[PDB]
């Protein structure tokens, strides 16, 4: 249930910054672009987001939680899941970049918990992520 | 407390999400 959609996902984005780490291909693409088009288009509120940021092991859960609870605190769409997918990344790329590595996997996990119990209702009911693909493809 | 910053980053996200 969605490990592998998060697992492709994160091991891309910090592919992208130069870090190794470790449902069909159509889907995984699109966010891919999708993800890469919002990143590049908000580029300067992601570099200070990714600044401002406070991440240690102790905070990290309670920092991704908080957040993502915001950002769906009206509702569940396609672009908020994006920047969902994005914020994920971002968490992930500030934690090797901290020399906290070792969250990346704790990320991953959360993230995957996240859309199994709070957005796989949404998805189910909203055509799936083949509607995601004809509005991003 | 804490909550307060990160509460803020994802209203910011949210609001580069609608945009």
């Amino acid at each position: 249930d969605n490990r592998e959609i998060v697992m492709k996902y994160i091991s891309y984005k910090l592919s992208q910054r130069g870090y190794e780490w470790d449902e069909s291909e159509v889907v995984h693409q699109t966010l891919r672009q999708a993800g890469d088009d919002f990143s590049l288009r908000y580029r300067r509120d992601f570099a200070e987001m990714s600044s401002q940021l406070h991440l240690t092991p102790g905070t990290a859960y309670a920092s991704f939680a908080t957040v993502v609870e915001e950002l769906f605190r009206d509702g569940v769409n396609w672009g908020r899941i994006v920047a969902f997918f994005e914020f994920g990344g971002v968490m992930c790329v500030e934690s090797v970049n901290r020399e906290m590595s070792v969250l990346v996997d704790n990320i991953a996990a959360w993230m995957a918990t996240y859309l199994n119990d709070h957005l796989h209702t949404w998805i189910q009911d909203n055509g799936g992520w083949d509607a995601f693909v004809e509005l991003y493809g | 407390e804490e909550e307060q910053w990160a509460r803020e980053i994802g209203a910011q996200l949210r609001r580069m999400a609608d945009d």
